[PDB]
RNA sequence: ACAGAG
DNA sequence: TCCAGCTCCACTTAA
DNA sequence: TTAAGTGGAGCTGGATGCTCTGT
């Protein structure tokens, strides 16, 4: 479900790092710069993939360090649009219910896209779902979150960046539905 | 011309987008280019200049010529991309002269550019048909009667031809045609047997091949010269007086120069037979007008002969210097008051004044005079001569002489007038895109209503329409609506001001 | 940093998978040295992805049960998408297939969603 | 305190009544004495706006409008033929545009 | 082929014992048996009589065409 | 600062500069007439220059 | 005394000295006799490493007044500077990091 | 251009700074690089004419 | 602004 | 204290 | 006869070494 983006950038190897294979060195140094961070356009970074390309280690004056242009791959998490994951819910909420899946936990279903029989929680922060032959509008989603699968309807990126001279939200946001038949909880279906 | 410029990318935006407004542009502002460097200075592709090319030449928008060893230029027409604004007052001129038919014929000319004349009577005749019902067609024959009816009345005018290959130059093909303009057959319509019916939306070899047609611009413009004249007679004189005004222009229309001092004489011997029968005037009571006329200082009309009675002929240069005055005066009015607009007349008769005979002979005092005098220097309006008495030009020892200047008071207004229209463009374009928020709201609502109308279309839904949260905005709406309207309609209106500026600076100069 | 391709390729989760497990089998061998926040930022996105996949019905595939699996729907007329789906997630019963597979009640009959059903449960 | 130059030079003979000092500074827009005249209505100056509306809502639509091509879209699909934008093309005069313009 | 002059200049000289001198200053390794020198840049000029230092001169040509020379390959000279 | 007195410090001219140049010494006189005088950094945005 | 040549082209620099010249034949050609007064002022940054720890830990220990001894002492990724005139420079010795 | 190399604070492109140097690190340009296993060309023929 | 020193 | 550009003005050729 | 291209003469604006050492 993850892609591929290529990628390249510029890798500053200290002088007492010179005891190690450069490719080991650099995969590091990109590791810690890049996992569980959200690159802007492309999605939350897990790893580096591979190094594809390695340029020429040049030294700048007045450093003593190796400067090197890496050609990398790097495995990312960016789902598309209309599929289907599996993933425990953390919390209820009146704005609607949250979905974690594993890693990631800003899945949103909105109350525009639940299942349609029940739509208002009667003063509760559990949401709710009425059938009539079982369950007398009792059933529910527990907060203990049995895995549900949903449909990613919507996705959007916010630029989180500085405004205004310098001396939190959520970057990456996932848009969910639920109110196709074979889409709940996995019991369901 | 850094506001013609910005007025001009806002119209090829509107009515052609985002990647042909590029390209209209730097032609604009750069000049003539070779096809490759077009591209090149721009960063887009090849094929989307070829596109955005092939649309500015086909509406007239940009020229083209062969140059040394035969590469083509190509060269915008800035003046034709601004006359883009006034294609709703043509389409409303030829609705006046002439039936719902010569509407829709000046209507597809100017919006697809160039039509053959088969193909123009083809989509007026389609597009008539939604303004009729029961059963009558439209047919071709009474499509062009009208346009024959045009063309000789020069509101259409024929493209300039591809020549003759067998004729001249036969052999390898040139990189570009070199287009000629034929005098004879401007107005020369070709002769057309068939004839059929509009098509009314149902859904369910060409004889005049190459005669391209276009609207003749400058022909409205001969026309609203003439009504800036009539009407300015109309309100001096009499309307009686206005009449025997237009009776002469209509009459000057075929026979005269678009840029002439002076039209052809006639004598008022002719004029008599040429004025409708119900003006019930003798002819010695016509020549009464006509000395009154004469005498006038603003001398709209003069004598200019004396064979075969009473000779007479209009002003035209004259004329415009009398409206340009007007529309120059009329602005100094409203922006200071009339008290200034005292001063702008006194100064502008008293060719060169101080300003102790201006507090003098306007009675205005010291201190609420002078203040008017300093903002008009800050405005443009007026200029100082400043004769010298020695080669120091020191202030202490020179007279300050005041000055009004009409021509360059026209350039400097006329300016003001294209960033004028800009400003209200973007004012409607910027409350057009902050509330395509509730516009796609307002569409959705009336898509339900407009999908599914009338097939299995049940009553059920008449009322789910109002049921969303959009009754309460509504209100928002209506404000939107009223200020557009108002915006677009001061944008119709600030063309007034900008013919009849732009006719005096055009008839001033010779461009020798 | 910048990027020349932002989606290059669609990736099975079987194929992280074996990234991370050859991942660990060298990862802690050095801890962290708090130097640094960046080698917890390492840490807590590799195990918990991990954690994730591990409960997913990608484990104890392999490289030749994935390409005669895309062997075996090749003759399916099946977008890269609906395949990718069919492969992480291993649907038993029928309705998920008009979900994973847009129109499916149009496009595929009803005999060949049930060989799809059998296609999926008797090679993965 | 005097200046470099003289002030007498400039004007001030009785040495007093020099202007003010500006303590704020003045608003963005000024407020104004006079007011625009108001727009020109009738049967026949209301047609021409009712026009200039329609040639936007229509040339828009008219093929001479090339909108922007699209690009990056990330996967493929079914609903690809349903959502497939169709428009007819124009096709100009090759005779009149020059050679070196042919797609 | 390699076209230009096999002789180290003096400037790559300075340059390549200035670099060495820095990266030793900072706790790169020593490539060769250091004898209780402390002064970073009598250190690098033992790397380069060993011919043990890790660097490659990028000669440039005026048009932007290069000749990478190793150090340990150049003919050194006083 | 100037001299003695501030304890000032020393010039290096636009003389001592050509006899520098002339050693060919690029990174001595980056060290002189950069950061041992004068060292400092700012922001350029590289849209507006 | 304009910006171009009196501060762009060349500038007062820090790090310098000036005194009274005086012959001295036993000295090398390749060598400059400094008196102790401007070499207790004109210091070097000697950066910290496997070869020299031991030697600048005894200079350290020395601190400002004593000729083979050191003014200042920087962390590895810090930028304000101990003052070493003050303090037990036994101690900060004994914390002497690489870098 | 030397004279403003001095004055902007970089190295002049005479005596020393006419070369660049290069780390002769221990490294494998172009390695070996990872089989895809899903997303290769061979499975995956267009599905529309 | 002047005087010094090399 | 010494020295290149810029502009004004007479001075022949040419139609 | 005069339009014009080029000579000769006067006006204008620029420049004139490097540092410390004190009042
Ligand atoms: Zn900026």
């Amino acid at each position: 479900m993850f892609v591929l983006v290529e990628m390249v950038d510029t890798v500053r190897i200290p002088p007492w790092q010179f005891e190690r294979k450069l490719n080991d060195s650099i995969a590091e140094e990109l590791n810690k710069k890049l996992a569980n961070k959200v690159v802007y356009n492309v999605g939350l970074c897990i790893c580096l993939f591979d190094i594809t390309k390695l340029e020429d280690a040049y030294v700048f004056p007045g450093d003593g360090a190796s400067h090197t242009k890496v050609h990398f791959r790097c495995v990312v998490f960016h789902p598309f649009l209309d599929e289907i994951l599996i993933g425990k819910i953390k919390g209820c909420s009146p704005e609607g219910v949250h979905v974690s899946l594993g890693f990631f936990d800003d899945i949103l279903i909105p109350p525009e896209s639940l299942q349609q029989p029940a739509k208002f929680d009667e003063a509760e922060q559990v949401w709710v779902w009425e059938y009539e032959t079982e369950e007398g509008a009792h059933d529910l989603y527990m907060d203990t979150g049995e895995e549900i699968r949903f449909r990613v309807v919507d996705e959007s990126f916010v630029d989180t960046s500085p405004t205004g001279p310098s001396s939190k939200e959520a970057p990456y946001t996932l848009v969910g539905s639920i109110s196709e038949p074979g889409l709940g909880l996995l019991s369901w279906w | 011309t850094q506001a013609e410029i910005k007025l001009c990318s806002l119209l090829l935006q509107e009515h052609f987008g985002e990647i042909v407004e590029k390209i209209g542009v730097h032609l604009i502002r750069t000049g003539s280019q070779p096809l490759r460097v077009i591209a090149h200075d721009t960063g887009t592709s090849l094929d989307q200049v070829k596109k955005a090319l092939c649309v500015l030449v086909q509406h007239n928008l940009v020229s083209y010529q062969v140059h040394k060893r035969g590469v083509v230029e190509y060269e915008a027409q800035c003046s034709r991309v601004l006359r883009m604004l006034r294609y709703p007052r043509y389409i409303y001129t030829t609705k006046t002269l002439y039936s719902d038919t010569g509407e829709l014929i000046v209507e597809e000319l100017l919006l697809n550019g160039k039509l053959t004349m088969s193909a123009v009577v083809k989509k007026v005749a389609d597009r008539l048909t939604e303004t009729m019902e029961d059963g009558k067609t439209m047919d071709y024959a009474e499509v062009s009667n009208t346009f024959v009816r045009l063309a000789d009345t020069h509101f259409v005018q024929r493209c300039p031809s591809v020549p003759t290959t067998e004729n001249s130059d036969p052999g390898p093909p040139p990189p570009a045609p070199t287009l000629v303009i034929n005098e004879k057959d401007m107005y020369l319509v070709p002769k057309l047997s068939l004839i059929g019916k509009g098509k009314r939306r149902r859904s369910s070899p060409i004889p005049d091949d190459g005669i391209y047609w276009q609207a003749n611009l400058d022909r409205f413009h001969q026309h609203f010269r003439d009504q800036a004249i009539v009407s300015a007679v109309a309100n001096r004189m009499d309307q009686t007086s206005s009449e025997i005004v237009r009776t002469m222009l209509r009459m000057s229309e075929i026979t005269t120069s678009s840029s002439a001092p002076f039209t052809q004489p006639l004598s008022s011997n002719e004029i008599f037979r040429s004025l409708p029968v119900g003006y019930n005037i003798s002819k010695q009571v016509l020549d009464q007008y006509l000395t009154l006329l004469a005498d006038d200082p603003l001398e709209f009309v003069g004598k200019s002969g004396d064979s075969g009675g009473g000779m007479y002929v209009i002003n035209l240069h004259k004329a415009l210097a009398s409206l340009a005055t007007a529309t120059l005066e009329s602005v100094v009015q409203e922006r200071f008051g009339s008290r200034c607009a005292r001063i702008f007349r006194l100064v502008l008769q008293k060719k060169h004044i101080e300003q102790k005979q201006v507090e003098d002979f306007a009675m205005i005092p010291a201190k609420e005079a002078k203040d008017m005098l300093y903002k008009m220097l800050s405005e443009n309006f007026m200029s100082l001569q400043e004769i010298p008495k020695t080669p120091d030009h020191a202030p202490s020892r020179t007279f300050y002489l005041y000055t009004v200047n009409i021509l360059s008071a026209a350039r400097m207004l006329l300016h003001r007038c294209y960033k004028s229209i800009a400003n209200l463009i973007e004012r409607r374009q910027f409350e057009t895109k902050e509330n395509k928020r509730l516009l796609e709201k307002s569409q959705r609502v009336e898509a339900i209503i407009a999908s599914m109308q009338a097939t299995g279309a049940e009553e059920a839904q008449l009322q789910e329409i109002e049921e969303m949260i959009t009754a309460p905005e509504r209100q928002q709406l209506e404000t939107l609506k009223r200020n557009v309207n108002k915006l677009d309609a001061s944008e119709i209106q600030v063309d007034e001001t900008i013919f009849l500026l732009e006719s005096y600076i055009e008839c001033t100069m010779k461009r020798q | 940093m910048e990027v020349k391709d932002a989606n290059s390729a669609l990736l099975s989760n079987y194929e992280v998978f074996q990234l991370l497990t050859d991942l660990k089998e060298q990862r802690k061998e050095s801890g962290k040295n708090k130097h640094s926040s960046g080698q917890q930022n390492l840490n807590t996105i590799t195990y918990e992805t991990l954690k994730y996949i591990s409960k997913t019905p990608c484990r104890h595939q392999s490289p030749e049960i994935v390409r005669e699996f895309l062997t075996a729907l090749k003759s399916h007329k099946l977008t890269k998408a609906e395949k990718l789906q069919l492969l992480n997630h291993r649907p038993v019963t029928a309705v998920e297939i008009q979900l994973m597979v847009e129109e499916s009640e149009e496009r595929l009959t009803e005999e060949q969603i049930e060989a799809l059903l059998h296609t999926v449960t008797s090679i993965l | 305190a005097a200046y470099t130059f003289n002030i007498e030079a400039v004007g001030f003979s009785k040495g007093e009544k020099l202007p003010d000092v500006v303590l704020k500074p003045p608003p963005l827009f000024p407020d104004t004495d006079y007011k625009p005249v108001p727009l020109k209505t009738g049967e026949g100056e209301e047609y021409m706006l009712a026009l200039k509306q329609e040639l936007r809502e229509t040339m828009k639509r008219m093929p001479y409008f090339i909108e922007t091509p699209e690009e990056r879209q990330d996967i493929e699909r079914y609903s690809k033929r349903y959502m497939k934008v169709y428009k007819e093309e124009w096709i100009p005069d090759w005779r009149r545009l020059p050679r070196e313009m042919m797609p | 082929k390699r076209i230009t002059t096999p002789y180290m200049t003096k400037y790559e000289r300075a340059r390549v014992l200035g670099t060495r001198a820095l990266q030793i200053a900072m706790c790169a390794p020593v490539m060769v048996e250091l004898e209780g020198e402390t002064d970073p840049l009598l250190i690098a000029m033992k790397e380069l009589k060993a011919r043990k230092i890790p660097i490659i001169i990028r000669r440039y040509l005026p048009d932007g065409s290069y000749e990478d020379w190793g150090v340990d390959e150049l003919i050194i000279t006083d | 600062t100037e001299g003695r007195s501030r304890d000032g410090g020393l010039r290096l001219g636009e003389m001592e500069r050509d006899c520098l140049i002339g050693y060919g010494a690029s990174m001595l006189l980056l060290e002189r007439l950069m950061i041992s005088s004068d060292a400092f950094e700012v922001d350029v945005c590289g849209q507006c220059g | 005394q304009g910006r171009f040549r009196g501060n762009l082209s060349g500038k007062r620099v820090d790090f310098s000295g000036r005194t009274v010249i005086s012959p001295d034949p036993n000295l090398r050609i390749d060598e400059v006799a400094v008196p102790v007064h401007v070499a207790k002022i004109l210091t070097f940054p000697e950066k910290v490493n496997k070869a020299n720890i031991n030697f600048l830990r005894k200079l350290v220990q020395n601190g400002p007044e004593v000729h083979p001894g050191a003014n200042f002492i920087q962390q590895r990724h810090t930028q304000m500077k101990r003052f070493l005139k003050y303090g037990n420079r036994e101690k900060m010795a004994q914390e002497l990091k690489y870098g | 251009g030397v004279s403003e190399c001095i004055i902007m604070g970089i190295p002049m492109n005479i005596g020393t700074g006419l070369f660049k140097l290069l780390h002769k690190a221990d490294r494998d340009p172009n390695p070996p690089k990872r089989p895809l296993i899903f997303d290769t060309n061979e499975f995956h023929i267009p599905l529309v004419t």
